[PDB]
């Protein structure tokens, strides 16, 4: 029984277990979109972690053998 | 030198073509590769039962704020990147014709 | 940036050579030594509407000086000219890692040639050489980044 916690889970039932059925509908696409939106985030934050760990590698090359 | 400048500097050109080619070939690769990871990991929606209809749509609910958390923790791992970079960076750092062709002939 | 101007004068037309000479005549017209010495240089640039200084004239000269005899011959006239005739830094690195296969952060000989065979021009032993020993200026068999930006200035 944790109070963040209890909170926490409040969100779900404050935003979806009180309404239509035909809005269940068109709000669960949305609820979707906004995975595969954030998803695709991920993707791309990802690709850029992995270009500046070589970034970061050449300039310690380069801040070594300039020394 | 053992080769005319206007060779070296007609290879140095052909180098770089095929350089560019590669990375925007690359970039196609990574595109595919997005699309891939997000028909796993965004399956895409499909129908239903209007009662257990519901307990996906709080599963859903459940999941962006999973997602969004899982987004912040790399996002912030390329932002101290940035701060690193822009660190490496600042320490390396430290260590007429025609208008004359026309004007007298 | 230096071997990318004489390519420019071996591409010069001999119906440009032709105006360069002629209009090279002029510049030279009574100086001992027959060459664009600071008087001469001076003139036609006072009177080209401008007005430089003894001193700021010389590096004109020395600029393209290969010879050291304070005065501009024919041959240092052209690459004076095409000097008046590249690639960015943000954009060459994105480039220096598809050189880079293995991703250690430097350009070794092999990842050179492997390239050069991708150009689909006929590579010579020749050609290898005086291009590695041209970007590899301290002999350590490889290209680090920052040689990388001093071998392809200007390159289109
Ligand atoms: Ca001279
Ligand atoms: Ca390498
Ligand atoms: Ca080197």
């Amino acid at each position: 029984r944790e109070k963040k916690k209890i909170l926490a889970e409040r969100r779900k039932v404050l935003a979806i277990d009180h309404l239509n059925e035909d809005q269940l509908r068109e709000k669960a696409k949305e609820l979707w979109q906004s995975i595969y939106n954030l998803e695709a985030e991920k993707f791309d934050l990802q690709e850029k972690f992995k270009q500046q760990k070589y970034e970061i590698n050449v300039l310690r090359n380069r801040i070594n053998d300039n020394q | 030198s053992k080769i005319s400048a206007s060779r070296k500097l007609q290879l140095k050109t052909l180098l770089l073509q095929i350089a560019k080619q590669e990375l925007e070939r690359e970039a196609e690769e990574r595109r595919g590769e997005k699309g891939r990871a997000l028909s796993t990991r965004a399956q895409p929606l499909e129908l239903l039962g209007f009662a257990e209809l519901q307990d996906l749509a709080r599963q859903l609910h459940a999941r962006v704020d999973k997602v969004d958390e899982e987004r912040y923790d790399i996002e912030a791992k390329v932002t101290k990147n940035i701060t690193e970079i822009a660190d490496l960076t600042q320490k390396i750092f430290d260590l007429s014709a025609d208008a004359m062709m026309q004007a007298l002939l | 940036m230096d071997d990318i101007y004489k390519a420019a004068v071996e591409q010069l037309t001999e119906e440009q050579k032709n105006e360069f000479k002629a209009a090279f005549d002029i510049f030279v017209l009574g100086a001992e030594d027959g060459s664009i010495s600071t008087k001469e240089l001076g003139k036609v640039m006072r009177m080209l509407g401008q007005n430089p200084t003894p001193e700021e004239l010389q590096e004109m000269i020395d600029e393209v000086d290969e010879d050291g005899s304070g005065t501009v011959d024919f041959d240092e006239f052209l690459v004076m000219m095409v000097r008046s005739m590249g690639k960015s830094e943000e954009e060459l690195s994105d480039l220096f890692r598809m050189f880079d296969k293995n991703a250690d952060g430097y350009i070794d000989l092999e990842e050179l040639k492997i390239m050069l065979q991708a150009t689909g021009e006929t590579i010579t032993e020749d050609d290898i050489e005086e291009l590695m020993k041209d970007g590899d200026k301290n002999n350590d068999g490889r290209i680090d980044y920052d040689e990388f930006l001093e071998f392809m200035k200007g390159v289109e």
